[PDB]
């Protein structure tokens, strides 16, 4: 259905967020 | 495919499936004689299946049996990692 | 025929043919728990300190009850004011003497906290097993954990069912399943908890082969050959060098800045420091029993006491005639010995100025040392005309023991953490394996170069054996080969080399792990 | 003469020829161990006795100070047993409880195994079905909090000698909750697994700004039933 293609978006939104979410030694990134 | 090896996790919930289904092929032949998820399937349905026999093989009737293979380390192994995690 | 002399000599000589620490381990479990738990497991947390305070007012301990009421009001100043004042006989006392506690719990949980009992029972788990079967009942029921958002307590609220007569009965799971949001038998429970306990026991070695063993490789650039000594903290937290330029560098072994107490010092962002004051080369470092304490001795006779919280000295020991070359402090850190160029051993306490027990004997110099395990002995050993070990009581300040048969140059010394066993090593590549009672040697090990092997270390079973040598490599023994089944001697494990870096400090973790030390050479 | 020749194995190096079996690396003894332990723990008798050695077997295994060489072949039986058993709540049940004992022993280095754990748990806790009525749903929902609860406990301790762990777990997790066509308990372990691996941030940063289309387009019609 269209929500699979929505749900697809908010998925890599989310992806693109959670990649500068960690750093080198698994702890968070303040910046 | 190979790059979710270094992003992605999965279940174990087809590798019994995957076994089976190697074990079925090889019988016969020697007795003759999503799409993302699809594609990582299709790249890893061989080894798993193999790792499943060797570990499936190791633990019959829930007793360790002592005349198959020890569980040991080696350099080849390792170096294998070292290729990976310079991909990554 | 030294037996015939020795048997003249004994004929001729007329001989004939409290609660706090049950409830900090008790606190300290259930912080190392599941979380799932740790809802269930809390409740056991308030009776626990209460009764336990009141027995206190019982026995006439009235400073030691208020000691524990003080010290543990922290943990309950939000909740539990009202009764920690009337605390600090009332009709409550009395209800509380008369009715005994309720602790509903899970049955896999009560298991849990049965075995974990017995397992530490020495070490206060009888101080609360006894509360628990005297002034407790633990109403097991076989439902899951419970928990403010957990399934237990969702379906009950969904369905609308009733409370349990068991979890009826200051927090309870009421105020979670009601609409405004069995018995016991221990003793007999600890005895079936020995009895199974008792059928998983291993009791023998027969066949296979040794144990796997990772190593950590420390190494320090930029040297130069003027790094003398080096020693690692208890905890694996630090590492502390002394050079030939007569000062001491410490740094933290991960790279965090290192802390000072002084108010100039606050926030102050650095990994390492130098501690001087040393007139030459020191020779030896050792930490105390986190490390607050370093002991240093150098060429200049003097052995120098440190505080690794302000960063300075703190007293001079001046008793010895010419250079000190080793320092050691006891296994459990009031103690401490040294010994030298002048062939004397000295034992002091960091309270006294003046040594305490000096002992006399060896006909050379002394280069290296070592303590038992109870505290009470002292290990040491010569060179030259003289390779013995001596063996001496800090009672008395006599010698019991003398083990014989090196000759080569003695680096280290080493016993198990069984008090049984001593290991010592030379400059030809040997190891010697000696037993105490005995006097006798139980083996040797040989495949290390020739050079020295500075430093040795047992595992916590004292099974296993570890040997850094200064031909670049690191060894593992093994102490006892396994039953058959039916230049290198077939006793080593494992052997690793390293890229150009003579081995100064090794050590064993907790687990199959050790940690190493060197400096790099690249030429 | 007397040096063996599985020691030649045990150095990892290339040219050798020879190749240990299980019996030529460990005693008799342990294997023993290894077989009663097996035996004990997955025993599906209701008797109060068989709790007891189960509880016993556990507390061994959680306890014991001399199962170094044993560590592997925990973790590929734990491995297997989830494998080929996804159609009974009893034995993942114990495979669970097995998992937790094993990382619990302090005379362990568990480090390089430890994503090796983190593959059955997460079968756990994600599964489309899990065993073959009210009883099956509180055993089903009681297993995947605690896949839930190990996954933490995981995460937490062994996430700095595995760089990229806690990211990956993360967002396998994220990847299912976003996902309308997952049935409802596969949605809950979803959940359960982003808030156990990522942390307060993950949830504030990746859940939040989501809520206000998942609770229109999902929990609208699963609430009209």
């Amino acid at each position: 259905d269209h929500r699979r293609a929505l749900f697809a978006d908010l998925f890599r939104r989310a992806d693109e967020r959670l990649n500068l979410l960690f750093d080198e030694r698994g702890e968070y990134n303040l910046s | 495919a190979k790059r979710s090896f270094h992003t992605l996790f999965y279940t174990l919930e087809h590798d019994r499936t995957a076994m089976l289904e190697q074990q079925q092929l090889e019988e016969s032949e020697k007795q003759l004689q999503d799409e993302a998820y699809k594609i990582w399937k299709q790249v890893t349905k061989k080894d798993r299946a193999l790792i499943a026999k060797e570990r499936y093989q190791l633990f019959a009737n829930n007793k360790l049996n002592v005349e198959e293979p020890a569980l040991l380390r080696t350099k080849a192994g390792m170096r294998r990692f070292l290729k990976s995690r310079r991909e990554a | 025929n030294l037996n015939q002399i020795v048997t003249d000599y004994l004929k001729k000589k007329g001989f004939t043919r409290k609660y706090l620490k049950a409830f900090l381990l008790l606190k300290n479990w259930i912080d190392n728990n599941l979380d799932i738990y740790k809802f269930e497991l809390r409740k056991l947390l308030w009776p626990v300190f209460v009764y336990s305070y009141l027995e206190l007012v019982s026995q006439g301990y009235v400073d030691d009850a208020k000691h524990l009421l003080e010290t543990l009001r922290s943990h309950f100043e939000a909740v539990h004011q009202d009764q920690l004042a009337l605390l600090d006989e009332n009709h409550t006392t009395r209800l509380y003497r008369e009715n005994k506690y309720r602790i509903p719990l899970n049955q896999s949980l009560s298991g849990n906290l049965f075995h974990f009992l017995e397992r530490e029972a020495d070490n206060g788990g009888a101080t609360i097993i006894y509360i628990l079967q005297t002034h407790c009942s633990v109403e097991t029921s076989a439902r899951g954990p419970i928990e403010p958002y957990s399934f237990e307590a969702i379906y009950r609220r969904a369905r609308n069912l009733d409370l349990d007569e068991a979890d009826a009965h200051g927090v309870t799971n009421r105020d979670v399943l009601d609409t405004s949001a069995r018995a016991r038998d221990v003793v007999m429970e600890m005895q079936k908890v020995r009895e199974n306990r008792d059928r998983f026991v291993i009791e023998g070695r027969t066949g296979g082969i040794g144990i796997p063993v990772s190593a950590c490789m420390f190494t320090f650039h930029n040297t130069l050959g003027t790094v003398s000594c080096m020693d690692f903290s208890n905890d694996h937290k630090l590492v502390a060098v002394g050079t030939m330029d007569s000062y001491i560098r410490v740094w933290s072994l991960d790279g965090k800045p290192l802390k000072s107490a002084l108010e100039n010092e606050k926030n102050l962002k650095v990994n390492n420091r130098k501690l001087i004051g040393h007139s030459g080369p020191v020779y030896g470092v050792s930490f105390s029993d986190s490390s607050k304490l370093l002991l240093s001795c150098s060429a200049d006779g003097q052995i120098r006491l440190w505080s690794l919280e302000i960063w300075a000295c703190l007293c001079i020991y001046k008793a010895h005639d010419g250079p000190v070359f080793r320092v050691l402090w006891g296994p459990h850190g009031h103690y401490f010995a040294s010994a030298g160029w002048d062939k004397t051993v000295r034992v002091f306490t960091q309270d006294h100025a003046s040594a305490v027990r000096i002992m006399v004997g060896h006909d050379t110099s002394i280069s290296a040392l070592a303590w038992h395990p109870n505290g009470t002995y002292v290990f040491s050993a010569s060179d030259e005309m003289d390779k013995s070990i001596r063996m001496w009581s800090v009672i008395t300040g006599n010698c019991v023991r003398i083990f014989t048969g090196h000759t080569h140059y003695i680096t280290a010394l080493e016993c198990a953490h069984n008090g049984k066993i001593l290991a010592s090593a030379d400059t030809g590549g040997n190891i010697f394996i000696w037993d105490i009672e005995k006097g006798t040697l139980i083996k040797k090990c040989r495949g290390h170069g020739k050079g020295g092997i500075p430093s040795l270390s047992f595992s916590a079973e004292s099974n296993v054996l570890v040997s850094g040598g200064l031909d670049c490599t690191v060894r593992v023994w093994d102490i006892e080969l396994p039953a058959d089944p039916n230049q290198i001697t077939p006793d080593q494990i494992s052997a690793f080399a390293t890229k150009k870096t003579p081995v100064l400090k090794v050590r064993f973790t907790r687990m199959n792990l050790i940690v190493a030390g060197g400096c790099y050479d690249p030429e | 003469p007397g040096a063996n020749p599985a020691l030649a194995a045990l150095a990892g190096n290339d040219n050798v020829s020879f190749r240990p079996s299980v019996k030529h690396v460990i005693s008799k003894e342990l294997i023993l161990y290894f077989d009663k332990i097996q035996a004990a723990i997955l025993d599906d008798d209701p008797d109060e006795e068989k709790m007891r050695l189960r509880q016993a077997a556990l507390e061994s295994v959680r306890s014991d100070p001399g199962l170094h060489q044993l560590l592997p072949y925990f973790v590929n039986f734990i491995t297997n047993q989830v494998t080929h058993h996804l159609d009974d709540l009893f034995i993942l049940r114990q495979m669970m409880e097995l998992a937790e004992a094993v990382v619990q022993n302090p005379t362990l280095f568990i480090d390089p195994y430890a994503s090796a754990l983190a593959a059955p748990v997460l079968t756990c806790l994600m599964s489309r079905k899990l065993g073959k009525i009210d009883s099956t749903l509180r055993e089903q929902y009681s297993l995947r909090e605690l896949a839930a609860s190990l996954l933490s406990m995981i995460a937490r301790k062994y996430g700095a000698s595995n760089a990229l762990l806690r990211p990956k777990l993360t967002r396998t997790c994220l990847k299912h909750f976003l996902d309308p066509t997952r049935p409802p308990a596969v949605l809950f372990g979803a959940i359960s697994g982003v808030a156990a691996s990522g942390g307060p941030e993950a949830v504030r940063v990746l859940v939040l700004p989501n809520l206000k289309t998942f609770d229109s387009a999902v929990l609208q019609p699963l609430r009209e039933k």
